[PDB]
RNA sequence: GACGGUGGCCAUGGAAGUCGGUAUCCGCUAAGGAGUGUGUAACAACUCACCUGCCAAAUGGACUAGCCCUGAAAAUGGAUGA
């Protein structure tokens, strides 16, 4: 049935609905490329004032909580449909969170099949193209057009958000070449309140 | 046990139209036309109105069941040839020898010399919807393009096979012309 | 001679599954002879690489 | 214990095996010595310029060469120097042989050498320091006085000394 | 159970081909065991001592033993021709990356003293090996590697082979 | 995603998760084998364990024994009687 096999949800859970109510101001996040070594190097800072904690959609459990909490778990914005979250919880610094919450990032080459960030700009032009390579991107479906003296298509415009797969013949563009131009990382979606939400805007300041 | 009912469902874009009778599909589409009969099958295909088509079987039992899945997939992909046809990427791998390629366009044909070092002229027919040319961008390949499936994918598999090294040990020549990529648009 | 024309290449003669009984290709991800010579046995082996 | 300093213009990133009596029955790599502009001589006092007592035949440690000298430094390994300060003596040609470790109390070396390798080890400091490198050699024990992790879990030494060594 | 015992085996219809498939076994293995030619010693076939034993006119008996059956046949040679009758020794040279393989090979195979290997340079290794088993070991360090290894001689005799006269 | 101490101890040109004898605990978490593998001067790099994202409902295994198939090759042409 459940609550049984390997790694269980019963030794979770005594985390996943006890200590999600006592806490003031939650950071909903994204989880949807972040590693263990970038993540690891997070867990430190937000282990002084809080925690990094989340069940992953473990989390319809918490509708026992919401007798007098009132916590929505689908009536808020993002209604958790398509997406992976890691909430960030905290306890001393619930103001000053955002700020080494969106420094450790890194910029790397993504590849097919991930959840594709707001901001993929598509390796181009003449530093972001060798004359070896084109051979690759020769391949392709798309014919070429000479701008600037090379076999290149220019798109510098963002075309793909959250929720759209990037083509498998993509991925070796971004890998091969040394163009890394968005230093991703995690990603808060709403500012959470016990209960109601703080703030309902975007901040990745 | 045969259960009382299993069907699927197709989905007909709105460019595309189904003209079946009796066990026989013919799709048409804004590319062109194709059809394929499926007399091997105790089946009701079954269009609703315009953008459903229904394959249906009152109890089945199983090489019956397993039937009704392949024959609505072969529809889709009649449909979907239709709409935007397959086309196919094939390359040339070899090890010392350049293989050339001839193709001309009456039967649509391919022929393969210098496989191999081989003075024999590999001239292959292609099937009677396809067409295929040479890729001036990418080195060494040759795109096949057409409107069906079983036509397209038949056609690299025959220019496949008659591109081996025979009497020699598989594992290390690998020359050939093999099927690299499998897009639609 | 790119390495992923040699992989391509291996992918359709050389990375196949070999039954035991029946000395005939199968895809690598196989468990069965599909042939009735074996008795469809599910005793099989890689094909062996080269060095 | 030689000194750590700020990386230098240039620096050659070497990596070595011995710190005894390097290349005794020949046991540093003679591949990682002259693939860096260095003579063979040279290279073996490197292995003893950095640590000459207490160094081991499986190492992470790292020497490094400000315009090529030798600058008494220590980037070294956090494992070396705390299986060396049991049985303390390690050269190369007691390295041939196995050894039981001392049980004399380690657990005010363990706060020093806990971040010889790097500055913050990513770890959770003050209450666990001492069920990361206390258990990190299941062979022997500290000290046969206490037993670990129970009676050294908050039981600990060292508010100030736990990411910055001496 | 005296007749088994006390009584000697007789041959039945395959009599004349269990003696002269014997006397014809026997030439084809006890002539051919660690014979070396003339003129910077080399080894060979065993059709060479074929001709070469019929040459020297040897009548083969089998009640003595079959080493000293071995020790008896180079005697008439080494008495008639130039034969040498001890072992030899080897100093292979391989590369260190490809050769490893050929190393474990012949290191259960045969004796080896000198295991002197680098890094940068090569591996030499001598060896102790009779006088007839380096054709082999000449063709088998490249038939595996897949390049060019080299032979270079170190001595030409050694006791503790058939020089012991056991 | 698959991180650190750590490239665990030992052993040696070199053996760092991945040729071997022995142990097998921790931090941080939902999840880490002192590593299920491929390869290498050893790494690196790819990879599996385990967790998690899309999804929407049944899924997986070890057996049992009915029919059937492989096992199953002989001489004139060929015999459930046809």
């Amino acid at each position: 049935m459940s609550g049984a096999g390997s790694k269980r949800k019963n030794v979770f859970i005594e985390k996943a609905t006890k200590l999600f109510t006592t806490y003031d101001k939650m950071i909903v996040a994204e989880a949807d490329f972040v590693g263990s070594s970038q993540l690891q190097k997070i867990r430190k800072s937000i282990r002084g004032i809080g925690a990094v904690l989340m069940g992953k959609k473990t989390m319809i459990r918490k509708v026992i909580r919401d007798l007098a909490d009132s916590k929505p778990e689908l009536d808020a914005l993002n209604t958790y449909l398509k997406q992976n979250t890691c909430i960030i919880f905290c306890k001393d610094n619930i103001a000053e969170v955002k700020r080494v919450i969106n420094t450790q990032r890194v910029g790397a080459p993504a590849k097919a099949g991930v959840f594709a960030p707001n901001d993929v700009i598509i390796p181009a032009g003449p530093t972001g193209m060798e004359p070896t390579q084109t051979s690759f991107l020769q391949d392709l479906k798309i014919a070429t057009k000479i701008n600037r003296g090379q076999i290149d298509i220019v798109n510098e415009v963002h075309i793909i958000k959250t929720g759209q797969k990037v083509g498998a013949s993509e991925a070796t563009l971004l890998q091969k070449l040394n163009i890394k131009p968005f230093t991703y990382g995690l990603e808060p979606k709403i500012i959470y309140d016990a209960g109601a939400c703080y703030s309902p805007s975007i901040s990745e300041e | 046990m045969k259960v009382i009912n299993s069907s699927r469902k197709v989905q007909i874009p709105e460019n595309v139209t189904v003209d079946v009778k009796g066990r026989s599909v013919k799709v048409t589409g804004p590319r062109g036309t194709l059809s394929k009969s499926f007399d091997h099958a105790s089946v009701d295909i079954n269009l609703v109105g315009k953008k459903e088509l229904t394959v249906d079987l009152w109890f089945g039992n199983r090489k019956q069941i397993a039937c009704i899945k392949t024959i609505t997939s072969i529809i889709e992909n009649m449909i979907t040839g239709v709409t935007k046809g397959y086309e196919y990427k094939m390359r040339f791998v070899y090890a010392h020898f350049p293989i050339n390629v001839a193709v001309t366009d009456g039967g649509r044909v391919v022929e393969i010399r210098n496989f191999f070092g081989e003075k024999i002229v590999r001239r292959i027919e292609l099937l009677d919807g396809i067409t295929c040319y040479r890729n001036e961008k990418a080195k060494d390949e040759i795109v096949l393009t057409g409107n069906s499936l079983e036509l397209l994918s038949q056609s690299c598999a025959t220019i496949q096979l008659r591109s081996a090294i025979k009497y020699k040990d598989v594992r290390k020549f690998l020359d050939g012309i093999y099927v690299s990529e499998r897009n639609v648009l | 001679i790119e390495p992923s024309l040699v992989i391509l290449a291996r992918k359709y003669k050389c990375d196949k599954m070999i039954c035991r009984k029946c000395y005939a290709r199968l895809h690598p991800r196989a468990v069965n002879c599909r042939k009735k010579k074996c008795g469809h046995s599910n005793n099989l082996r890689p094909k062996k690489k080269l060095l | 214990m030689p000194p750590k300093v700020d990386p230098s213009e240039k620096v050659e990133v070497f990596l070595r095996v011995c710190g005894g009596e390097a290349g005794a029955m020949s046991t540093l790599a003679p591949k990682l010595g002259p693939l860096g502009v260095s003579p063979k001589k040279v290279g073996d006092d490197i292995a003893k310029a950095t640590q000459p007592w207490k160094g081991m035949k499986v190492s992470v440690k790292l020497t490094i060469q400000n315009r090529i000298a030798v600058p008494e430094v220590l980037p070294s390994a956090s494992a070396l120097v705390i299986k060396a300060l049991k049985e303390p003596p390690r050269d190369r040609k007691k390295e041939k042989n196995i050894k039981h470790n001392g049980n004399i109390p380690l657990e005010e070396i363990c706060k020093i050498a806990k971040t010889m390798r790097f500055k913050s080890l990513a770890v959770d400091f003050k209450g666990s320091v001492l069920e990361i490198l206390g258990t990190a050699h299941s062979v022997g024990c500290k000290v046969n006085g206490k037993s670990p992790r129970d009676i050294q879990a908050g039981i600990q030494s060292g508010e100030i000394e736990v990411v910055e060594p001496k | 159970k005296q007749i088994l015992t006390k009584g000697e085996v007789q041959v039945s219809d395959k009599e004349r081909h269990t003696q002269l498939e014997q006397m014809f076994r026997d030439i084809a293995t006890i002539v051919a065991d660690k014979c070396v030619n003339p003129e910077t010693k080399r080894p060979y076939t065993v059709i060479l001592i074929e001709r070469a034993m019929k040459d020297i006119h040897y009548s083969v008996k089998t009640n003595k033993s079959t080493k000293q059956q071995a020790l008896e046949v180079i005697k008439q040679l080494k008495e008639k021709m130039k034969i040498e009758r001890a072992h030899m020794r080897l100093r292979f040279i391989l590369p260190v990356n490809e050769g490893k393989k050929l190393k474990e090979k012949l290191k259960p195979l045969i004796k080896v003293i000198e295991s002197e290997d680098y890094g940068q340079q090569l591996e030499i290794v001598c060896l102790i090996d009779p006088g007839c088993f380096r054709e082999i070991d000449e063709l088998i360090k490249k038939e595996t590697k897949g390049k060019g290894s080299l032979e270079v001689l170190n001595l030409k005799d050694v006791e503790e082979g058939d020089e012991k006269f056991e």
